[PDB]
């Protein structure tokens, strides 16, 4: 009988989003809380049924308010006194499945070392903006850190060149990761 | 600044609560956590933010609802994860696997094979190579590290540098708890 970790992270900050709550089972995100909608959102459809139970609303409320209290009351007092912890976001891009020209695939943009948790991800195809599939998932990970996943559905072609642009929100820093078609698997 | 109010629960495959933590952090500095053998929040930081750690511990320790809540942390962990835990600790997804040639690197060999393994869960996976039915590269790391896709699936790849001979058949053997039997993918120079 091996152990497994259920991580429930309530975090808040000076900036947007001002507050968040991420939950994970070992390395994977289970839910994220939408405070504007008062509800847990499932990372995957199959977790939809479990995202309904709200037996811990008061605990979430307690933690939320205490968190916002530290940023609001404490913080302005530490402002200038201690150096603000900050980490440059590191982005990497890769296909969800092995490359096969003309076949539907999905590009993944994984962002790590994100701190504070404020970002925007933009996808481009040959220097041309293109909207991604679904939202960008920001989650908390062990060690008071954050990461994010973004996806782009596409059908790879020999001349393709894509890029994932990560903005550590409000122009703190901008990272860019490029993806080029290589070692494509032979088609039938 | 960024602040944290993080809870963690350690449970086994059965849903039995083994551990539980509740810690407050500020500016990515762990300041104070719940101390069961004391029934209160106790400082963890003894550096510059030590006084803040004591101030936060104080304010929280005066919250009866929180004290009663943390005293029952272990039970809360089991009760809360109860509806889905079993479905997670039992969750598995079999890996898809394909072999093909790839541009050689860090080698003198003329050919390099890539065994692609993806769509699997959990992340633990073992890959070995067989030449005409016999194991090769014994001193390699069969226990591979995998890249998470963020959607509860993982992927990894193993390489094999070689010189082709038309009669040789190379087989990528993949083992994963999500698959009852080993998964094999063959490759030959004339394919
Ligand atoms: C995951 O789940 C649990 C997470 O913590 C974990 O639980 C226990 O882990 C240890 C088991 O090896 C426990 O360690 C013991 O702690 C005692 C208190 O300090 C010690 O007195 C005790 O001493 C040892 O006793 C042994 C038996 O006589 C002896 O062989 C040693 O020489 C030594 O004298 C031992 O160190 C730990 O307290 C437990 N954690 C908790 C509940 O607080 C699980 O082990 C872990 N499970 C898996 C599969 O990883
Ligand atoms: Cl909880
Ligand atoms: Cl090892």
């Amino acid at each position: 009988l091996q152990n497994h970790t259920f991580l429930h992270t309530v975090y808040c900050q000076d900036g947007s989003p001002s507050v968040g709550l991420s939950e994970a089972y070992d390395e994977d995100q289970l839910f994220f809380f939408d405070f504007s909608q008062n509800t847990r959102v499932p990372r995957l459809p199959e977790f939809a049924d479990w995202a309904q139970e709200q037996g811990d609303a008061p605990a979430i409320l307690f933690d939320k308010e205490f968190c916002e209290w530290m940023i609001q009351q404490i913080g302005p007092k530490l402002d200038g006194k201690i150096p603000v912890s900050r980490g440059f976001p590191i982005a990497e891009v890769f296909t969800l499945k092995p490359l096969e020209f003309g076949k539907p695939n999905t590009l993944v943009c994984f962002v790590s070392n994100l701190f504070p948790p404020m970002l925007t991800v933009n996808w481009q195809h040959h220097s041309v903006p293109v909207e991604g599939f679904g939202p960008t998932f920001v989650s908390a990970v062990d060690g008071l850190s954050f990461q994010a996943f973004s996806y782009l559905n596409f059908t790879p072609e020999p001349s393709d060149i894509f890029s994932c642009i990560v903005t550590h929100e409000i122009d703190r820093y901008t990272a860019i990761a490029y993806w080029v078609p290589r070692n494509a698997l032979p088609s039938d | 600044f960024v602040a944290h109010v993080e809870s963690t629960c350690l449970l086994d495959d059965a849903g039995t609560p083994k551990d539980f933590t509740y810690c407050i952090s500020f500016n990515k500095d762990l300041l104070t956590c719940w101390d069961p053998e004391e029934n209160k929040m106790a400082p963890c930081e003894f550096g510059v933010l030590n006084s803040l750690a004591n101030v936060l511990s104080q304010h929280l320790n005066q919250k009866d609802t929180l004290m009663q809540r943390l005293r029952n942390g272990l039970q809360n962990c089991a009760t809360h994860t109860q509806p889905f835990w079993g479905s997670l600790t039992n969750r598995t997804r079999p890996p898809s696997v394909q072999v093909a040639k790839t541009t050689p690197f860090n080698t003198r060999e003329p050919v390099m094979l890539a065994c692609y393994v993806w769509g699997f869960y959990p992340a633990e996976v073992t890959i070995t190579w067989r030449k005409n039915g016999k194991l090769v590269m014994p001193h390699s790391s069969a226990h591979k590290t995998a890249q998470p896709n963020g959607d509860w699936t993982y992927q990894t790849l193993s390489h094999l540098a070689l010189t082709p001979s038309y009669g040789d058949t190379y087989t990528c053997v993949v083992e994963h708890i999500g698959a009852p039997e080993p998964i094999l993918r063959d490759w030959t120079p004339g394919l």
